[PDB]
């Protein structure tokens, strides 16, 4: 649906964290 | 502490209400750094547009009205952003096995925010509705003395499936929490003054390993 | 018509933009909308509401209700067709005072309905890019709605300040606003049926210049 | 801009008025 034209971009970069 | 705050604190509220203001996070002077970080940031002209997730205009103002600038916490001159990230790791990673079925191992950058007064904001919106990986919003305000009677700038949270909302002033050295999918549609109504904040988002392991595979 | 519009729609208007009007029609009158309003959405004729630049075949999450589009003349719409009237007739005799509007047109009455479940419609504008649309015109037919309880409030975001008007969808109620960027507004979440009708009329010149 | 992405559509018709 719609949802995604309003949600903000995450960026390119997931980092890791935690384990 | 941060992990007395974290068990006794933030992981209650975030199960019981998918929602936690900490007030007072770092402090007077770690947060007026902070603010000096990103204002110098502002001030070199480092800060573009905010982007949406499937963009179909070039300008999107009307969508969200904010200018961004993506941080590591590395960047030499971010030392004191780069510490504010730590410590949120660290309370969010003392978190895991606390918060329902979710297995923190991943954030993203991160997102410095500027809404420059003239009544920008950012629509009613879910940061998580396809199922991207993000299950954890996280935002630190930097707005000393915010009047939100004569600036606006209060983010309202509407918590699925009851008519009550969460009005969040963006109080300098505030710490908000909240989960980033369809249970927390939230918007930032207009501002009229400069309104800083920095945003991470933390990812699910399963979660994101699916949404790897999705996409 | 002269009297509520000269002595109290026009001086609102120009001086805020925004002119609510209770009591419009009468409990019975009113009533009788809400009937042939429940007759539309009972047949199932309902549609999904549309943007202007429409990109997704679903779009709930910016505007959730479902609507229909009424001339007034329909069989069976008899009062519909009267609250037209009234409103035109309002419109009229406001020309050459609603600021330096000159009003010659009018949509359709869209039929609106939020189906409770937390549907709404995100903050915006009716007229961005000068369609011709310069009053929105909203009737409200929902009796004893608790804005508490059921949400569904219009949040108007009056352009240069700060401050906001509230307005509860009520019963009977009569709602003007300008339709361009001076009023941004939203509606928000609602947790009943809510139902509404709207008629927004056009400036002659600007109409013309769109087109 | 994507203001018109959030705006209700008007239809395709308009109705005469007034003069
Ligand atoms: O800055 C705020 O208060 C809220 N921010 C957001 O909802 C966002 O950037 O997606
Ligand atoms: O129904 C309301 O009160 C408001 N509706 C709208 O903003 C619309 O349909 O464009
Ligand atoms: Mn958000
Ligand atoms: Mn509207």
């Amino acid at each position: 649906d719609a949802c995604t034209l309003l949600a903000p971009a995450a960026g390119d970069t997931i980092i890791s964290l935690c384990f | 502490p941060a992990l007395k705050l974290a068990l006794e604190y933030i992981v209650p509220a975030m199960n019981k209400h998918g929602i936690c203001v900490v007030d007072d996070f770092l402090g007077k002077e770690t947060g007026q750094q902070i603010g000096d970080e990103v204002r110098a940031l502002h001030d070199t002209g480092k800060f573009t547009d905010g982007q949406l997730v499937s963009q179909k205009s070039d300008s999107s103002k009307d969508i969200r009205g904010d200018k961004i600038t993506w941080i590591e916490g590395k960047e030499p001159g971010c030392e004191t952003i780069g510490l504010l990230m730590s410590s949120m790791d660290d309370l969010i990673c003392h978190c895991n096995g606390k918060l329902g079925s979710y297995k923190i191992n991943g954030r993203t950058k991160a997102m410095v925010a500027c809404y420059p007064g003239n009544g920008t904001g950012y629509v009613r919106h879910v940061d998580n509705c396809n199922g991207d990986g993000r299950c954890v919003t996280c935002i630190y305000y930097l707005n000393k003395d915010w009047d939100a009677k004569v600036s606006g700038g209060i983010l309202r949270i509407f918590p699925e499936g009851k008519a009550q909302f969460a009005d969040i002033e963006p109080k300098f050295d505030r710490l908000l929490f909240f989960w980033s999918d369809r249970r927390n549609p939230h918007e930032v109504q207009p501002a009229y003054a400069t309104r800083y904040a920095i945003t991470v988002w933390y990812f699910d392991a399963d979660e994101t390993a699916a949404a790897k595979v999705k996409y």
